[PDB]
């Protein structure tokens, strides 16, 4: 009986990032197809697993919408079955499902962009914002994924004993590991130490030590999160006076690009289609 | 092996009756014979169930198929949570016991001899077999 | 792989190239996210700790195989009735820690079915980073080539192989030689279309020398071995 008004939601000038996509689960309401491709701005829509023309007067039991902005120079990445970056550390294209997908676009000038990191580990160890210029839209290149005992700062008591090669160090929280670093010699050269994660997680010579482990995001998922350079975790000879903490630039594998063209910022959106022919999701078209 | 006893286990020679193949009980000793009792035939993936009472494969009827039972069959050939496609296609076949509580699937469909779906179930557990599609090269 | 071209990406999604101590050594296919089918004789011991295996997946280089690109091996079954003096059952399965992302350029290829009804010289591709020549080293990129399915009637022949292919194994490659698989492709991919799909017949197995005439190369019989694919994929979900 209520309307699904799917069309002021894929208008909200609050438009989220790849990395951030949100998600807005329709149920129990009926949408018109045809006015919902006039209300917004359609550049494309075409379906997949699925023949467009059996949408119009049809019941599903839910109809799933995901939504985020296009970085201009990442449209390729969105073809079903890309190995680009927006698929491989955003949001993974449900394949199998039977699925719609539709380009169209907001006025530039209107539309506030959203960058957000969804990282819980991330915010935990010093990532705020995204200080970035209007219009622009951030995207992850690669995604890392860690225990919760996870920590970036090497533990004071073993920088204090470096004679070569002194990691950052500081005081880890309460439950987490400190960075498993090591005290080695090599010809006469002695403490010399060996951290793990370097140069950095996403060119680490040996994986297996870094506690940051790569990850692709799955369908439904979000980024676990940007590898971080874990040289720049906590500073020289921190004591445990100071609280482990990694600057802004330590955060590594996201670029941004804007979405807008001819004044008019493009947004992507993936429609899910469950249970056709059953349900309270009924179409007015007919 | 087990021409004059039976049905070979393929547990290091071990026969039965074939009478025990897919009935629902372990009589093998790495039950062999209760974990192969569901397959995909030919180039249409036809779904077949291995009948005990008949000793032989036999294609499943439609009648109050979904995917659920599709499900289940996939995980009984160890495709895990894994499906792709089920549809009905185009003469002993397996009816579909609504009734039958949780019993393992293959038992889950009794022998009959006509579907009235008129077609026989078609199955893929997961996607697989696309490649690049060449080039249009004469 | 002798007598192939270079493959192009998306090509084989399926071919994986397995390195032990990060060299290459054997080749797979794809089968599910987190299964791979090889060769039994690739893990014969002490190379049977599957954490000395890593899985590259979707990388046609082997110099863009750095480690940490490769998935970690979880387990490794070689089939309980392999034979490793006449390369009986030679076939083995890879679990991987972490499932594979499908994508264009990693797909799985079809088990094959019951009653296939393949032709007696069904047009086949073998695939791997195997050796181009006799005694060669390590290819750098993918290749892949045409052969065509010998009857085992003939590949028994006195003037072939004795005997020596039994039920279990499959013969693949020419007569005349100039095309075949060789040192590095064990484990590989021997596929076919039909139905436009790709199916798995046959695991790159033994052979003697390499596309060398009255001998073919010798593939596991992947649809013999369906039985026991089945089981072990069963009971892993547990
Ligand atoms: C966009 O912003 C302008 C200037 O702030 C405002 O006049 C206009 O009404 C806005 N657009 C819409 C659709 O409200
Ligand atoms: C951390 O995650 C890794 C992922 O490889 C896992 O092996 C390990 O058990 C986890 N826990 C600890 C304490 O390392
Ligand atoms: C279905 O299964 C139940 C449970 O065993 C049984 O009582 C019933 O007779 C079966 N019906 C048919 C038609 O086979
Ligand atoms: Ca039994």
């Amino acid at each position: 009986l209520p309307d699904c008004d799917i069309d002021k939601w894929l208008n909200n000038f609050n438009v989220p990032s790849p990395l951030n996509w949100e998600r807005k689960i329709f149920s129990n309401c009926n949408f018109n197809l045809s006015t919902l491709l006039r209300l917004v701005h359609t550049d494309s829509f075409s379906c997949n697993n699925f023949d467009e023309s059996k949408i119009y007067g049809s019941c599903f039991k839910s109809i799933v919408l995901d939504k985020f902005a296009i970085p201009n120079s990442r449209r390729s990445d969105l073809q079903l079955g890309s190995s680009g970056f927006l698929q491989s550390s955003n949001y993974k294209i449900d394949t199998t499902s039977s699925s719609c997908q539709l380009y169209y676009s907001l006025p530039a000038i209107n539309v506030t962009i959203n960058n957000y990191n969804p990282s819980s580990w991330n915010r935990r160890y010093g990532f705020n914002n995204f200080n970035l210029s209007s219009h622009s839209v951030v995207y992850s290149r690669y995604c890392f994924s860690v225990n919760n005992t996870f920590c970036p700062c090497a533990k004071p008591s073993f920088a204090s004993s470096c004679k070569s090669h002194k990691p950052p160090s500081a005081s880890c929280p309460i439950g987490t590991n400190y960075r498993s670093c090591e005290s080695t010699t090599v010809l006469d050269h002695t403490d010399w130490c060996r951290c793990s994660c370097l140069p950095d997680p996403i060119t680490a010579y040996d994986p297996r030590s870094c506690s940051q482990k790569k990850s692709l995001v799955g369908v439904g998922e979000h980024c676990a999160g940007f590898g971080v350079d874990e040289e720049k975790c906590g500073v020289l000879d921190g004591s445990y006076n100071v609280s482990c903490l990694c600057s802004t630039d330590a955060f590594l594998g996201w670029s941004y690009d804007t979405c807008v063209s001819n004044n008019r910022c493009n947004i992507f959106s993936n429609f899910i289609l469950n249970g056709i022919n059953s349900g309270t999701t009924c179409s007015n078209d007919l | 092996k087990c021409s004059n006893s039976g049905i070979e286990c393929d547990s290091s020679g071990t026969c039965i009756n074939p009478s025990n193949w897919c009935d629902g009980v372990s009589h093998c000793p790495g039950g062999e014979d209760e974990n192969r009792c569901v397959r995909l035939y030919g180039p249409n993936f036809i779904l077949q169930v291995y009948s005990s009472q008949r000793k032989s494969w036999h294609p499943v009827c439609q009648d109050d198929w979904n995917e659920n039972y599709g499900r289940a069959a996939c995980r009984d050939m160890g495709y895990k949570n894994n499906f792709y496609s089920s549809q009905g296609i185009v003469t002993s076949f397996m009816k579909l016991n609504t009734s039958a509580g949780n019993v393992d699937i293959y038992k889950k469909l009794y022998h009959s001899d006509a579907c009235s779906s008129k077609a026989v179930v078609s199955l893929r557990c997961i996607a697989c077999g696309v490649n690049l599609n060449d080039d249009d090269d004469k | 792989i002798v007598g192939g071209e270079s493959a192009l990406p998306g090509a084989w999604p399926w071919q994986v190239s397995l390195h032990v101590q990060n060299v290459h050594v054997c080749g797979g296919s794809i089968i599910t996210p987190e299964w791979i089918v090889t060769a039994a004789h690739c893990v014969e011991k002490p190379l049977n700790n599957p954490w000395h295996w890593t899985a590259f997946a979707g990388i046609l280089r082997q110099s863009f195989m750095f480690y940490g690109a490769g998935y970690q091996v979880e387990k490794v079954i070689s089939h309980p009735n392999y034979d490793s003096k006449t390369k009986n059952n030679d076939i083995a399965l890879m679990k991987l820690q972490k499932p594979l992302t499908f994508n264009d350029l990693v797909k799985p290829v079809c088990l094959p079915n019951p009653g296939m009804m393949l032709q007696p010289e069904q047009l086949c591709w073998i695939s791997g980073w195997g050796a181009t020549e006799e005694k060669g080293k390590t290819s750098e990129v993918l290749n892949a080539a045409k052969v065509l399915l010998i009857e085992t009637q003939r590949c028994n022949s006195r003037y072939v192989y004795d005997n020596l292919i039994t039920p279990a194994m499959i013969c693949a490659g020419f007569l005349q030689g100039n095309v075949d698989s060789c040192q590095g492709d064990a484990g590989g991919p021997l596929v076919t279309s039909k139905n436009n799909i790709w199916w798995l017949i046959g695991d790159t197995s033994w052979g003697s020398g390499c596309a060398k005439a009255y001998r073919p190369g010798v593939y596991g019989n992947v649809m013999v071995f369906t039985d026991w694919i089945y089981r072990q994929m069963r009971a892993d979900g547990e």
